[PDB]
């Protein structure tokens, strides 16, 4: 569910 | 979008899980702010800046924008059917991925204390 950049 | 950035990373840097880059240095993954701890953090810093410029294009959201690209036989390509925004985003991510493939990886710089070294 979550980010790198 | 990030799902695609994810897939980009996975095709230029096979041997390394993409997660390895989601929380690194001061700019990879987490917010940013401060001097990049290193080259791999610099790749990300430049990647964060790219997104901010793209944000200038109205209705352009770097994270949710779905662009057109393809990765085959070791080649990452941003397609022609992208509007200004998608094209920009695509190229940001693309440049980043290629940057990732060429930078060293320091484990000491993975998940460092943001608050005391960069928030």
């Amino acid at each position: 569910l979550a980010i790198y950049s | 979008n990030l799902y695609q950035f994810k897939n980009m990373i996975q095709c230029t840097v096979p041997s390394r899980s993409w997660a390895d880059f989601a929380d690194y240095g001061c700019y990879c993954g987490k917010g940013g702010s401060g001097t990049p701890v290193d080259d791999l953090d610099r790749c990300c810093q430049t990647h964060d800046n790219c997104y901010n410029e793209a944000e200038n294009i109205s209705g352009c959201r770097p994270y949710f924008k779905t662009y057109s690209y393809e990765c085959t036989q070791g080649t990452l390509t941003c397609k022609g059917d992208n509007n200004a925004c998608a094209a920009s985003v695509c190229d940001c991510d693309r440049l980043a991925a290629i940057c990732f493939a060429g930078a060293p990886y320091n484990d000491d710089n993975y998940n460092i204390d943001l608050k005391a070294r960069c928030n």
